[PDB]
RNA sequence: GGAGCGUCGGGCCCAUACCCGGCCGUCGCCGGCAGUCGAGAGUGGACGGGAGCGGCGGGGGCGGCGCGCGCGCGCGCCCGCCCCCGGAGCCCCGCGGACGCUACGCCGCGACGAGUAGGAGGGCCGCUGCGGUGAGCCUUGAAGCCUAGGGCGCGGGCCCGGG
RNA sequence: ACCCACCCGACCCGUCUUGAAACACGGACCAAGGAGUCUAACACGUGCGCGAGUCGGGGGCUCGCACGAAAGCCGCCGUGG
RNA sequence: AGAGGGCGUGAAACCGUUAAGAGGUAAACGGGUGGGGUCCGCGCAGUCCGCCCGGAGGAUUCAACCCGGCGGCGGGUCCGGCCGUGUCGGCGGCCCGGCGGAUCUUUCCCGCGCGGGGGACCGUCCCCCGACCGGCGACCGGCCGCCGCCGGGCGCAUUUCCA
């Protein structure tokens, strides 16, 4: 029930969310993964740019 | 912070700051905006004046990008140029005029709103006012038009 | 021929038993540890004629003399000898408490050095 | 350099003392009048109705113009009327007095406390009595028993007001200055009537101790104060 | 027993400021010394307000304290703001101030001190002018805060302006039955 | 400055000690052990502390220079004064008065000083006085 | 011949009410104290000429704004001084300032104090783990346990002794 | 503070209730366990930083992470909110 | 083994016993005293200490003073020099001072009208000396005054110690 003045707000937490939550305790160790990944693929193709084409 | 929070001061007595005449059910008022109409009318059409009913033109595939039109006002025009272009201005004496291109600082309509400097200018904009067109030309300055 | 406090007033207590607990008496479950009751009809929480009384702030110690022992030293719990030399400035006003925890060598050896800076002890005659 | 201060602050002390030795010596004096002035109003209401009584005629002397009122019972289940007047006399606890000049306005609002005050018309003994023994100041709204004449000097000295003796008279004759000689007076904590009253609850022409009994409220003051 | 309400009693204003800060700190212990030793109630209005919120001690546009200064005899004086002093980038020229304030943003630093105007510390200000004569004692808006817009007179009861709490303004996000004539009604 | 540290110190130093309702304060050059501003020997431009003789025989006084604190190497200079008690006391007095040095503290350093000498009192004699010994 | 009923006296009895006093807390005081004169405060101080027992010859006011501990004075000798606290000796000291001043400290005056539901503040109340910190404690005995032992705190609780 | 005596006082708690010592319910006793949490969104208050701006994400550059899945920096500093 | 194979610690309920005390209004409780126990602190006078003083005994070197040395403080002449704030002079760092700029110039250079770099210009940051002023806890050097320590002097109406 609504108590004097507020937005009338509607979350979207009817769905079973928390089966679904994703968090993001991976995100240091994937920029890392990235990271060696792409110090790797410049190291393959050697002196040609890292950037790409 | 529970040690902080209110929970923590409330150990010991019954209710729980909840009162024991009426107590702390579940959901008493129905969940939610639940009532909207009816049993929760009053608060809604007291702090919500307008919630229930349609009104205006539907709009299917709105995409925002289409009526972007960031605006600026008078107020503060010369802050899009270094200073010293401001300066460079009351000074030189050919009656010069420095160019001030909108569109580039990322604004593209150009409202009146304000005093500008006695210090001739040429705007460079998508879009004007009417104001702000004529406090433009009351400067001794000159709107321009860009696509 | 005890080490006297600086001024030894007369100490006057408004109340000397302990405030104990509502029906800590009949129960095994209840400590007599106060609590303030909170039942709605409670013989003792609204104040009846005959009950057990409860604690208020009007029971409290006058504080020239709070916290001050029999003797007129307030204590101060002593952990080592470095921790002694503190009391030193004040030694006519507060004494040295030993921990319980403090070793029967150290012991020895903070009671000695409290004795030379005439810091009254608490506890000295005890563990040996 | 030092000399000359010297006896610069040794004057300066002087003409405080000197100063100090004046305003006792009017004090003195201002007294010596109100004792005079006391038994000149005593023997000329006598000599009145003597010469009245001397021929076949009457001396209906004045209508009282001050009279303390005492609240005589207590500050449970008390009619919000009543209550409010009770507050605009300053009689909030049970046993408070207040000197009250009398007039169509006030006495009507004493007339709607009845039965939960005693008062009358109190003698000069009763003021007296009351302003040594428990005469108190409002000096920063803080009660201040009236040690001093500084005290009194102070704060009503803007209207001629410098000593116990003046407050008593403004009090007692209800001069100009009375409602502010009156305020300045915290009102007074009496005791508990000693030897008992006769009944709290009835009015006092049929027995009991509340309302008006006009030359009788100088008994309970002495029981009281 | 005796009648009185025991229900304001206890005055609610502040007495020290909430905040921990030490350069505060000190400040109000300066302050306090000088609103007590001095007959100034400038130092007394000081000192009240270095107690108060951040809320409650809005900032002071350079516009604003301009044109404060700009009014008839308040010339060759100091301005005083124990809030902030912010920019104005809508005022061009700045004439050369003095100034008190807890803080200056650098900008308005800039814009101020290239006029050849002086800033001042509070402890600046107290060595200055303990009794602080020949000041001008200035507050930004305290009514400024977006917050305000939403209190008063509730919407939706006839003759507020009142802004709602919503959680987007649209064609569709309000405005029907209560606004409209057309939809029920409207206030 | 002084107070501005002092700010930052009042509750937390390594050298405060509380409990048992006192507080306390470990800090050398602090004569009274006080945690307050006035006895202080870290926050002080100018400092006094009188502790006793590594001898066993005497106090040190120890003033702060003002010349450098920046460098703590430089900045206290003590001073052993091992006299007649009642010359001794008089050496600090004069340390402190007549060098107009630190005149708040000076009456606290006298005191300790004492006490410091009371210390170096005897242990035997006190034995001595405790227990009569007579008769068993 | 009331220990009954109606009318009335004195006298005495006691509630957490009233009065006085103590002590605790809360509220209030534009409260006080970062080091100074001062108690209805109603000035202080240069400095220049002219002078001196002169003064400011104003109300039965009973009086506050002016008067009798000195203004000039005792000493050096009509003229000079009327001097400095590293020393007037102090009830006021403006030359420097607590035993006191953790300024979240310390101190002073008043007033007040029922409380369910409920709210807020403070807890050097209590539990477990983390960063700091105690040149902490501990096999010369930690934690826990038990104790007609000693104490502190209004209380949550706590500290010591012995086992 | 252990026990005993005596005078006065004194019904059993919890709870729902206008009203509980109730012939209203729950409770033989002790130990341990045991109930206003976390996430999201909003609003107001307060504290801090910057202020016509502010912002940090997401991404990237710096390390094998002992402490680091931290810390730092970025014409990305502002795509964008 | 007061760790004995379901055995570390070993709480409470509950039970056994041992000791003490009580006992016809179920017990238990609050307030107030008394009596008894348990231990705890004593005293085999607790007359408790500390200043200063007077007297009476006994014992070491001084203090006061100078002299020599060291260290510290404070001061102004800012005296001499280092130090830094505000201002003015050098246009002097300006290219031997860099960044920033929608200020300018493609008279320039290089790379392809644009990019990079110069070159002007403005804003900002640094050298040279003189002058005025806040002479600032930012330091040195001499001189002064004062303090303290060590050692020299001083032998005893002194300055200590002790009873
Ligand atoms: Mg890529
Ligand atoms: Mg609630
Ligand atoms: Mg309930
Ligand atoms: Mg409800
Ligand atoms: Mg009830
Ligand atoms: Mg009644
Ligand atoms: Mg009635
Ligand atoms: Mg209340
Ligand atoms: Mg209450
Ligand atoms: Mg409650
Ligand atoms: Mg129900
Ligand atoms: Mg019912
Ligand atoms: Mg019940
Ligand atoms: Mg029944
Ligand atoms: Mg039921
Ligand atoms: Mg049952
Ligand atoms: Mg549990
Ligand atoms: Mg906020
Ligand atoms: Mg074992
Ligand atoms: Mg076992
Ligand atoms: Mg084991
Ligand atoms: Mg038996």
């Amino acid at each position: 029930a609504p108590s004097r003045n507020g937005m009338i707000l509607k979350p979207h937490f009817h769905k079973d969310w928390q089966r679904r939550v994703a968090t993001w305790f991976n995100q240091p160790a994937r920029k890392i993964r990235r990271r060696k990944a792409r110090q790797a693929r410049a190291r393959r193709i050697a002196p040609r740019p890292a950037s790409g084409p | 912070p529970s040690r902080l929070r209110k929970t923590r001061k409330l150990r010991g007595h019954v209710s729980h700051g909840h009162g024991r005449i009426g107590k702390h059910r579940k959901h008493p008022g129905g969940r939610g905006n639940a009532g909207g109409m009816h049993h929760h009318r009053i608060n809604f059409d007291k702090y919500h004046p307008g919630y229930f009913g349609k009104v205006g033109m539907r709009h299917y595939h709105l995409k925002r990008n289409q009526s972007f039109c960031p605006t600026v006002n008078l107020d503060k025009l010369w802050t899009l140029v270094s200073e010293q272009t401001r300066v460079n201005a009351a000074k030189n004496k050919t009656g010069a005029a420095p160019i001030i291109d909108v569109v580039r600082s990322g604004y593209y309509k150009v409202l009146g709103k304000g005093k500008l400097p006695k210090q001739p200018v040429i705007v460079k904009a998508k879009f004007f006012s009417r104001r702000a067109e004529e406090k433009i030309k009351g400067v001794g300055g000159a709107c321009v038009l860009v696509a | 021929a005890a080490l006297r406090p600086l001024v030894k007033p007369k100490i006057v207590k408004k109340r000397t038993k302990k405030f104990i607990r509502h029906q800590s008496d009949r129960y095994v479950k209840i400590k007599r540890n106060w609590r303030k009751p909170r039942g709605i009809d409670n013989r003792v929480r609204r104040r009846f004629k005959g009950q057990i009384l409860m604690p208020n702030i009007g029971y409290g110690s006058n504080k020239k003399t709070k916290h001050m022992l029999p003797s007129g030293f307030r204590k101060f719990l002593v952990h080592n000898v470095k921790e002694l030399e503190v009391l030193l400035m004040c030694n006519k006003s507060y004494c040295a408490e030993i921990a319980h925890n403090v070793s029967s060598k150290n012991r020895k050896a903070i009671v000695e050095r409290a004795a030379q800076l005439a810091i009254r002890v608490t506890n000295p005659n005890a563990r040996l | 350099n030092f000399a000359e201060l010297k006896i610069k602050r040794l004057r300066k002390k002087f003409a405080q003392k000197m100063l100090r030795k004046a305003r006792r010596k009017l004090i003195y004096e201002k007294a010596k009048h109100y004792h005079k002035e006391y038994r000149q109003m005593y023997r000329t209401e006598i000599r009145m109705a003597r010469m009245a009584r001397k021929a076949g005629n009457f001396y209906v002397p004045a209508e009282p113009k001050l009279a303390f009122v005492i609240r005589i019972r207590g500050i449970n289940g008390v009619s919000p009327k009543v209550r409010k007047v009770l507050q605009l006399l300053r009689l909030r606890q049970i046993f408070n007095g207040t000197f009250v000049k009398l007039n169509k306005a006030s006495i009507n609002m004493l007339r709607i406390v009845e039965p939960y005050i005693a008062w009358g018309y109190p003698n000069l003994k009763s003021v007296n009595e009351l302003i040594y023994k428990r005469g108190y100041g409002k000096i920063n709204k803080k009660r201040i028993a009236l040690t001093d004449n500084a005290l009194i000097a102070r704060s009503l000295g803007k209207y001629g007001i410098i000593c116990m003796e003046d407050l008593i008279h403004e009090i007692y004759t209800v001069g100009k200055r009375f409602k502010e000689a009156n305020n300045f007076l915290w009102p007074f904590k009496l005791s508990s009537p000693r030897g008992g009253m006769k009944k709290k609850t009835t009015h006092f022409v049929e027995g009991e101790d509340a309302g008006n009994r006009e030359d009788q409220i100088n008994r309970l003051i002495r029981r009281m104060n | 027993g005796v009648d009185i309400r025991h229900n304001k009693d206890r005055k609610v204003r502040r007495k020290e400021p909430k905040s921990q800060d030490i350069y505060l700190r000190l400040l109000v212990k300066l302050y306090r010394f000088l609103a007590r030793r001095t007959n100034s109630t400038f130092n007394q209005v000081v000192l009240k307000r270095l107690f108060m919120s951040r809320t409650n001690r809005p900032p002071l546009s350079l516009s604003r304290m301009i044109r404060k200064m700009k009014l008839p005899g308040r010339e060759g004086k100091t301005a005083v703001v124990v809030g902030t002093i912010t920019d104005d980038v809508r005022v061009q020229e700045v004439p050369k101030l003095k100034v008190c304030a807890l803080r200056v943003s650098s900008r308005a630093r800039s814009r101020i001190l290239k006029a050849g105007g002086k800033i001042l510390t509070f402890d600046q200000l107290a060595l200055d002018s303990p009794k602080g004569c020949g000041t001008v004692l200035l507050s930004g808006p305290r009514k400024g805060r977006e917050v305000y817009r939403h209190f008063g007179k509730a919407p939706g009861t006839p003759h507020s302006h009142t802004k709602p709490y919503v959680r987007s303004k649209g064609r569709k996000f309000e405005r029907a039955r209560g606004r409209r004539a057309s939809r029920g009604y409207k206030n | 400055s002084a107070h501005l540290q002092w700010m930052v110190v009042r509750n937390c130093s390594s050298f405060l000690i509380k409990r048992n309702k006192q507080t306390y304060s470990t800090e050398p050059n602090n004569l009274k052990a006080r945690n307050s501003f006035r006895y202080n020997g870290l926050i002080h431009r100018k400092t006094v502390g009188v502790e006793p003789a590594a001898d066993g025989k005497g106090v040190v006084v120890v003033m702060k220079r003002r010349s450098g604190q920046r460098k703590p190497a430089t900045s206290y200079v003590r001073t052993t004064i091992n006299k007649n008690a009642r010359a001794t006391l008089s050496s600090i007095r004069h340390m402190i008065r007549k060098n107009k040095y630190h005149p708040d503290l000076r009456m606290a350093a006298i005191r300790r000083a004492s006490a410091i000498l009371r210390s170096q009192k005897p242990v035997m004699v006190k034995r001595k006085r405790t227990r009569p010994t007579k008769s068993s």
